[PDB]
């Protein structure tokens, strides 16, 4: 194995970062706990904030799109129908 | 699924890989029957095995 | 584009086979073959299918090992070198009406009637836009619409100008079980035997469908449980934060 | 040490699969790196399969599909899954992609892993082109024949070139034979590339929704993640069952059962799915050389996002103003895809081209703006002076 | 990359002009808020993007109890962040704590690099 | 550090194909995994690039062939290099695998080096076998029959196997149209394998003409062998002109340009000469069964040449009775295939016999044996008492 | 990077083998020599002696085996002839 270029990346005790002290973490056995952990009940007041937290980021520019879609849509349907047919031979040439 | 009813086949451990195959080979004819039986009905009357009775030539 | 040039939007009838649990309709299918044999045979070709693909579909093997023979195919030369006929074989393809492209035309005033064994994918909608353009004749070409010499007028076709002329006038095929051999009649099953025609996995296909979808469901379901299993040391995981003396 | 370890070949099998220490944080968004291997698997077994019984030759081409249809011991299958799993790839694919434009993912170290990517979306459009090309219906046939013309484009040399890639005077026999054999040769060459892919990815490891530094809780994809992707996995092959089985061809075009013919153009022209916001983006534009340029641009002008991003953080994550346009910019793209199905009239096209700017603007434009701006609400946003 | 011996220049610049900062700020504050992070645990400088010279020449200066400090913050946000919740209301870093804690020597090292930049090109007039 | 050095691909490219320390000592025997390497990419490129051209329909395929030779613009130049390539492929493999018996290098640490070149040389046999049974010619059906048939030998299911593999009732067309598909796959799949091969390769690095240890004198393969590399190359191209241009088929069986029949099997059947020796290995069991496995084995058996290698120094180079059986081993071998071209008549049928015992006696009798009294004449040849 | 699997090669300045002392090498750019540096002369004496070292190696199997070969070619002319049409009728069945 020749040299290695340099990242930000190495394996497990040498994985990169900055020198932990301070923290300390606790588990539990995946045995055991109850099975269906936290299911329903208050799990599911954040299927409302995790949609609430963005829908808006989502929403907003779907809906500039879908209106801007339906304008031109029905414009398009007019122009090519009897009641259209007039704007279209000045709008088309 | 209940502690009971599996713990007494399995007691506390897994499927065995080879259980498993077991299992598949068995649930593939016991699925194909069943799902296979279900759809002929539901479409009774409909398949021409139900036309083939009627019919006479 | 004008609603003209589009054509009509056919509607949703609701088709025997319509739904993911539905075989066709195998006595309809029968009966589309009649009103295949009978009226539309005399101009469209139904190449990609062969004699004993009917077999337990709409008929029985004799039934199918009769319609095969009725129709004389090429046959290997004798020991002189010198062609030959012979009846047919279920082995075989249902011969087209016109021996080439041209003769079709000749017999159409220059139209080439399309094959039909893949109408009902060959075509927007499908079943419905082919039941409508047969029970869609309409009397006369509308108030201003100017029709050629040798076309008729069909909302469903594009541009109503249809170089086929109508086919279907009540009773005109004799129904041999015994129905109403009427155009909606004559139509609603040519429409599910050309179906069939293009899609002859069909009951099968959702068949196996039904199967694969059950199974995968649950694994679908069962792989989530599983998940939350392997995770649960993670997720329930904490954490907590206690600073150190100021020495190193 | 382990032996998974210390084996020359299981050592790669483990540091890519099992002992891979991945941020502890990561979402269900980047399962689809892994979901797009799945799908190259499944379009190389079964494509190999179809092969078997398929035959270029231009006369008997449109047919021995029909026969792989109609024949073949589920051939169906074979058919029905080789092409909507192509359009799957696809979807997964601009999954794939966005989540590499939200969470900032083509920013360095990252470049050469992104990089490749498009070289890699390249290559499965020219695959997947090609494929449709080999069917021979009337989509095939044309399609063949604009792509092939896409060359003329190029100053002089322009229309031998594609007299050459016709191999005759028209999208002919010898055609659809090379179309078939290029179609079998590139999938490996995704393959392979999909190998320097994973290697970039290797040495970097992935990043976050959260797009800060992994190095500090990392846990190995054994059997955590391989397990989390197991779930993405099934699900992918139920929505792909669904379609395969009950909607076939819910996705494809009605002109394709139809036998190729070089004289007759039918007079509904829309291309694929997945292709279509780039028609539009074709279309667009009223001068030939121009229009092509612009349609290639669309796809290169994604390798200028690791220089246009001016931002100090990857990552929308934190980034209202930067949600925003992301969101107009995955929307807009959607939208140019309508634009591709409708016909050249008024006002689509002129909706075509607005949306085409508003593509382009993104990049080069709107984000290197917002990111810059989004800098310095950061600043001013808490400091004293 | 757009550099922070830039940002410095431009939002040092609003900041001072009465009229810029009254217009600014407030929106600003609006965005540091909607941004998420601080219900993360998260200072705005632990945000910051490292893998790059400067800012591996910004942690390895940076004092080591902030660094412990940093540290706890970026675990309890991953940790956090992969329960797909947010932090107890009351453990999220408070409008007076988000601190540039770091910026110091990011613009420290900033410096130093341009400095060295322009040094390595000198050129002379005879 | 340098650039190539540091970057994620072109460190590859310069461990293994500039900065690798071979010993220094190594000769022209060694030239031959490069040698082999260009072939395989000769296969692929011709291959191809023929395949365009190509019609895998039984009645097609055989006259296809002649279109690619009457017609398509170097269009024989691609056949005559694809079919004597081929073979050049073969014996330069077979001078591969011979420098790797004489030299011993199958011997540890290299036994998976090894024993994975066994696999290429089955994956090889198989591709062009298969691209042998495109052409479809006589030797081309007959050929496709029997080796389809070596199925049959299985116990019970072995028939149907064989039903399958073809179908149909015959080699038909389901056949010769997959045995197309899997020639198109496999050639891949060989350079799938060659890429462990040189993995293994890597780990270890090269042996020596001498079986010591090369940690001591190493220089790098740029540019001493690169260049060395280079003079094997060209001369394989040159006898490879001269093959392709001047002397075509002074390597292939005449009976192949005879469009392949079902019904009537020719009176000479001399199959390939790099597949010789196994006929004759196959022909010399008067069972059928048996007959299969032993030629199965004939191969198959190259896996034990590590354990009964009983020596203590890896090479004949300094072994007068090692060296000696050696060529043995070598001058049978060339014997054996001189038995598969001759018709199964006496004393040939007799010789085939006692080459092949001969054969396998090497690898599994004289070799340990030999190798044993060799350690002790070393003993004994020269210490007091 | 993760552990790697021991091995019996390292790269240059671990390379894998024993610690040098005493050999003292010494060498001149191949600028600096004749083009041609040795060919022919006393160079082919050689051309001779890389034969003579081996060549019994191979010729005597050769040898064993062509005229092997040869004798049974021989005899099965024989046979298949008229001359021999009588041996065959046993030999054969
Ligand atoms: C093809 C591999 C066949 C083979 O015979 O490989 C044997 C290999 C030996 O194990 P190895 O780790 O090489 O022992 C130390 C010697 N250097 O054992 C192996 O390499 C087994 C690896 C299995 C390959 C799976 C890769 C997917
Ligand atoms: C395909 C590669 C295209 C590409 O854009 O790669 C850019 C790559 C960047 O150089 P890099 O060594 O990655 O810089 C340090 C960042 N980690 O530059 C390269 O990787 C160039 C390598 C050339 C590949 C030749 C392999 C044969
Ligand atoms: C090459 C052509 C240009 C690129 C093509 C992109 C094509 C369009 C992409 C297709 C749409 C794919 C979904 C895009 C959304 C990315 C999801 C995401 O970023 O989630 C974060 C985003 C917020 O992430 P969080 O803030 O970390 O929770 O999730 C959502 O807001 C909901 C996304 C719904 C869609
Ligand atoms: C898989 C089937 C079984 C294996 C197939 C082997 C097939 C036959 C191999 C074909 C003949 C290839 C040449 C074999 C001679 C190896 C050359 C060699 O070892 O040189 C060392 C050998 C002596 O090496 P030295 O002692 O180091 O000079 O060179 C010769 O003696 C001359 C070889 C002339 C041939
Ligand atoms: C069950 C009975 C029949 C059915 C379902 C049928 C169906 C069709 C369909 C689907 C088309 C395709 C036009 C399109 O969709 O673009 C077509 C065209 C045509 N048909 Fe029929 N047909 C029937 C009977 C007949 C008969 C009896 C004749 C003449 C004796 C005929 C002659 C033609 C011709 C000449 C065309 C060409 C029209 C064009 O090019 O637009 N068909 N038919
Ligand atoms: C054959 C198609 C592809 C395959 C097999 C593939 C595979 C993967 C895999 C397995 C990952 C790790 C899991 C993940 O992060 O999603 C990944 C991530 C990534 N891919 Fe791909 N990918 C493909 C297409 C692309 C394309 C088309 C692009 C860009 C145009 C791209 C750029 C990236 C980048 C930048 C990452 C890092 C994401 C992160 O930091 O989390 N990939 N890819
Ligand atoms: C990246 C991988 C691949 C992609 C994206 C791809 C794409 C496609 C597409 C879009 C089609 C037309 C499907 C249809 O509408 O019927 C097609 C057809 C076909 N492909 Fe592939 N392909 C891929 C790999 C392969 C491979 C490895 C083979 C191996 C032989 C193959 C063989 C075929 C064959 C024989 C057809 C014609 C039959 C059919 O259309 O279903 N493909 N391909
Ligand atoms: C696709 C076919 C092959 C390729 C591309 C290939 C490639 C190579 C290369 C490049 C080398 C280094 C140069 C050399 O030592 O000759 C090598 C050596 C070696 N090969 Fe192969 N080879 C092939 C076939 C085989 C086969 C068929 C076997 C055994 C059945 C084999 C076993 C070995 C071994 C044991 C070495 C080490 C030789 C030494 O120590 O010098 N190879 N091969
Ligand atoms: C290990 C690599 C390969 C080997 C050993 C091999 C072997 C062969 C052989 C012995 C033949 C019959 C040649 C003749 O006597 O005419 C053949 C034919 C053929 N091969 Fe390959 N082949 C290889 C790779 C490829 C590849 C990658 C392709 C890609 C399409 C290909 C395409 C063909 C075609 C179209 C033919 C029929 C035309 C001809 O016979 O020359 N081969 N192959
Ligand atoms: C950094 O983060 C990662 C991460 O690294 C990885 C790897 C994964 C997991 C992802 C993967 C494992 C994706 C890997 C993708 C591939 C390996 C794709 C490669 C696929 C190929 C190269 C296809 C090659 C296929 C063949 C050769 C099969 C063909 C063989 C055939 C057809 C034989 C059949 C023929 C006959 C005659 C029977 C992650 O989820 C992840 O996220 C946390
Ligand atoms: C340890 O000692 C060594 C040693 O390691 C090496 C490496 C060498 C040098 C040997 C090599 C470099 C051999 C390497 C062999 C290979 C790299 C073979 C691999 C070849 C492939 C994998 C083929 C793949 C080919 C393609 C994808 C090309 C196909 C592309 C095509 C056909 C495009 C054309 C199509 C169109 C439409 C234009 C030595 O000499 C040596 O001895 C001292
Ligand atoms: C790509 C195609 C894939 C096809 C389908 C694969 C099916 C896989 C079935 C493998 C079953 O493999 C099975 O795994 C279980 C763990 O759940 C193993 O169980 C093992 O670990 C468990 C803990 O998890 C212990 O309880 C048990 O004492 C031990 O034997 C068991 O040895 C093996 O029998
Ligand atoms: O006219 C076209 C056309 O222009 C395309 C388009 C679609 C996008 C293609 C495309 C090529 C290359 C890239 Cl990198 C992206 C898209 C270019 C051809 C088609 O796919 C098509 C299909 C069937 C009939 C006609 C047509
Ligand atoms: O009868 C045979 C025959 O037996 C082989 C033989 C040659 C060696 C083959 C072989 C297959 C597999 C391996 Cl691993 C080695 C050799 C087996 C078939 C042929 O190649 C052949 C070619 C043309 C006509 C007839 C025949």
């Amino acid at each position: 194995g020749p040299p290695s270029g340099k990242t930000y990346m190495g394996w497990w005790g040498h994985m990169g970062g900055p020198k932990q002290k301070g923290i300390t973490s606790y588990a539990v056995s995946p045995y055991a706990q109850k099975p269906l952990q936290g299911i329903f009940h208050n799990a599911v007041f954040n299927s409302f904030r995790r949609f609430k937290s963005q829908f808006l980021y989502v929403l907003i520019p779907a809906g500039i799109y879908w209106y801007w879609w339906k304008n031109g849509n029905e414009y398009n349907e007019f122009l090519y129908s009897k009641a259209g047919r007039e704007e279209l031979e000045r709008v088309n040439v | 699924s209940f502690s009971s009813l599996y713990k007494t086949f399995f007691k506390r451990n897994a499927v065995f890989v080879g259980t498993i195959f077991a299992g598949a080979f068995v649930f593939q004819t016991v699925f194909d029957t069943a799902i296979t039986s279900w759809y002929e009905n539901h479409n009774k009357g409909k398949l021409w095995k139900d036309v083939k009775a009627r019919i006479a030539a | 584009m004008t609603a003209a040039e589009h054509g009509l939007h056919a509607p949703a009838y609701a088709w025997s086979h319509n739904g993911p649990f539905e075989t066709f309709d195998h006595a309809s299918i029968r009966r589309g073959y009649q009103v295949y044999r009978e009226v539309c045979a005399a101009c469209h070709s139904l190449d990609r299918v062969a004699w004993r693909t009917l077999v337990g579909v709409s008929h029985t093997n004799e039934e199918v090992r009769n319609m095969a023979e009725e129709f004389e195919y090429d046959d290997e030369p004798d020991e002189q070198g010198n062609p030959k006929k012979r009846p047919g074989k279920l082995s075989d393809y249902i011969p087209g009406p016109y021996p080439n492209e041209q003769a079709a035309r000749a017999a159409n005033q220059g139209a080439l009637p399309p094959d039909l064994s893949l109408i009902v994918k060959a075509r927007h909608g499908g079943c419905d836009y082919i039941f409508s353009l047969l029970t869609g004749y309409p009397d006369e070409p509308p108030a201003g619409v100017a029709l050629p010499p040798g076309s008729n007028y069909n909302p469903y076709f594009p541009g109503g100008s249809i170089a086929m002329a109508r086919v279907l006038f009540d009773d005109m095929v004799e129904y041999e079980d015994g129905t109403p051999a009427t155009t909606s009649q004559m139509a609603k099953d040519v429409t599910t035997f050309l179906n069939w025609c293009a899609e002859p996995e069909h009951d099968e296909r959702k068949r196996l469908g039904l199967k694969t979808v059950i199974i995968l469901s649950s694994l679908y379901l069962l792989s989530i449980w599983v998940k939350k299993f392997k995770w649960a040391g993670i997720k329930t995981r904490k954490f907590v934060f206690n600073p150190p003396k100021p020495r190193k | 040490m382990a032996f998974r370890k210390s084996n020359v070949y299981l050592s790669l099998v483990n540091s890519y699969i099992i002992d891979s220490p991945q941020p502890s944080s990561i979402n269900y968004w980047w399962n689809m790196g892994s979901l797009l291997g799945l799908c190259l698997v499944i379009q190389i077994v079964t494509g190999i399969f179809m092969a078997m019984h398929y035959s270029s030759n231009i006369e008997l081409a449109f047919s021995s599909v029909e026969h792989i249809m109609r024949d073949v011991h589920n051939g169906y299958i074979l058919r029905y899954l080789h092409a909507n799993g192509a359009s799957f790839f696809f979807m997964v694919m601009f999954m794939h992609m966005a989540k590499g434009l939200y969470y900032g993912s083509y920013r360095s170290p990252r470049v050469t892993l992104w990089n490749v990517g498009v070289i890699i979306f390249i290559l499965t459009i020219a695959t997947a082109f090609l494929g449709y090309c080999c069917v021979y219906g009337q989509m095939s046939h044309w399609g063949a024949t604009v792509i092939t013309n896409l060359f003329s484009a190029i100053p002089f040399v322009g229309n031998d070139i594609v007299s050459w890639l016709w191999g005759g005077f028209s999208v002919s026999n010898p055609t659809i034979q090379r179309f078939f054999a290029l179609h079998y040769l590139v999938p490996f060459i995704i393959a392979a590339m999909v190998i320097m892919h994973l290697m970039a990815l290797h040495i970097h490891g992935s990043s976050n929704p959260l797009g800060i530094t992994g190095n500090l809780d990392r846990i190995p994809m054994h059997s955590y993640f391989i397990f989390k992707d197991l779930v993405t996995v099934f699900l992918f092959m139920l929505i792909l069952a669904l379609f395969v089985f009950y909607s076939p061809n819910t996705l494809g075009h009605p002109d394709n059962y139809i036998p190729g013919n070089p004289l007759v153009t039918p007079a509904s022209i829309v291309p694929e799915w997945y292709l279509l916001p780039f028609y539009a983006i074709l279309r667009s534009i009223p001068d030939k050389l121009l229009g092509v340029i612009t349609m290639f641009a669309a796809i290169l002008v994604l390798l200028v996002l690791p220089f246009t991003d001016r931002s100090v953080v990857r990552g929308n994550t934190f980034k209202v103003l930067s949600k925003f346009f992301f969101f107009i910019f995955v929307f807009n793209f959607v939208l140019l895809g309508q634009i591709g199905a409708c016909h050249v009239e008024v006002p689509y096209v002129l909706m075509g081209q607005i949306a085409t700017f508003i593509y382009f603007a993104y990049f080069l434009i709107i984000v290197p703006v917002i990111s810059t701006i989004e800098n310095v609400l950061f600043y001013i946003g808490r400091v004293n002076k | 990359p757009q550099s922070f011996t830039s940002i410095a220049r431009i939002g040092d610049y609003i900041l001072k002009s009465p009229v810029l900062s009254k217009l600014c700020v407030p929106v600003a504050n609006q965005f540091i808020n909607l941004a998420g992070y601080k219900k993360l645990g998260l200072k705005f400088d632990d945000l910051i993007a490292e893998e790059n010279p400067i800012m591996q020449t910004a942690l390895r200066r940076l004092p080591e109890d902030e660094s412990y400090a940093r540290a706890y913050r970026i675990i309890r946000a991953h940790q956090t962040e992969l329960t797909h919740h947010l932090l107890p209301r009351n453990e999220w870093i408070k409008a007076q704590e988000d601190v540039p804690y770091l910026l110091p020597y990011i613009l420290e090292a900033e410096a130093a690099a341009k400095e060295k930049d322009e040094l390595d090109n000198i050129e002379v007039s005879k």
